């Protein structure tokens, strides 16, 4: 939001779709995807400073 | 290694440097040895690379920032997936 | 102003002047040895106010 540390926010992972082969598909490149998912969860939850 | 530029034609020597294919050909013609190590190298020994960043070891794409952070963390230099040693220098940046 | 000196109480051990000490890091002193930078402190002395 404003490059500040997050506090008092439980990001509940509802449903996920994993790759069948982590060596063939993306297995180590899911952490920026998880960071983008956490950013979209924090942005779409009506935040407050 | 030598030019500090993007390789026109990527290659690698057993030294394991990323000096495209310029530096190696010149050193082989003059010395017949690898410029870094000074060990004998032939043209045949050179390995040519086939023509968002990618790690050579994992051969996986990553956010550039994420890759750099893993390479330089507490002893997490190698590579998140493989845990094979990997440096910032040998990260390939895709245009 | 340029030279810094450390201070602290050792737990169990005594090396007087000549014996160097492998310095440990804050977070770089795990099982994965990252930075030690072993030097020799030959001017270790007690101090007052």
């Amino acid at each position: 939001l404003c490059d500040e540390l997050i506090r008092n926010v439980k990001f509940k992972i509802l449903d996920a779709v994993v790759a069948q082969e982590p060596l063939h598909r993306g297995g180590g490149q899911i952490i920026p995807t998880a960071r983008r998912v956490v950013y979209s969860a924090f942005l779409m939850a009506t935040p407050r400073l | 290694s030598l030019s500090l530029q993007p390789f026109v034609y990527p290659v690698c020597t057993p030294d394991g440097i990323v000096f495209d294919l310029l530096n190696i050909v010149p050193w082989l013609k003059k010395y017949g040895t690898n410029p870094s190590n000074g060990e004998k190298l032939d043209g045949r020994s050179l390995i040519k690379l086939n023509f968002i960043v990618a790690v050579r070891t994992t051969g996986n794409v990553y956010a550039y920032e994420a890759v750099e952070q893993l390479n330089i963390k507490a002893k997490n230099f190698r590579d998140l997936l493989t845990d094979e040693p990997f440096s910032r220098q040998d990260i390939i940046t895709l245009q | 102003g340029v030279q810094f000196h450390a201070f602290g109480r050792v737990l169990s051990g005594t090396i007087h002047a000549g014996q160097p000490v492998k310095v440990l890091g804050e977070n770089y002193t795990l099982e994965d040895e990252e930075d030690s930078q072993i030097c020799t402190v030959g001017r270790l002395w007690i101090s007052v106010a």
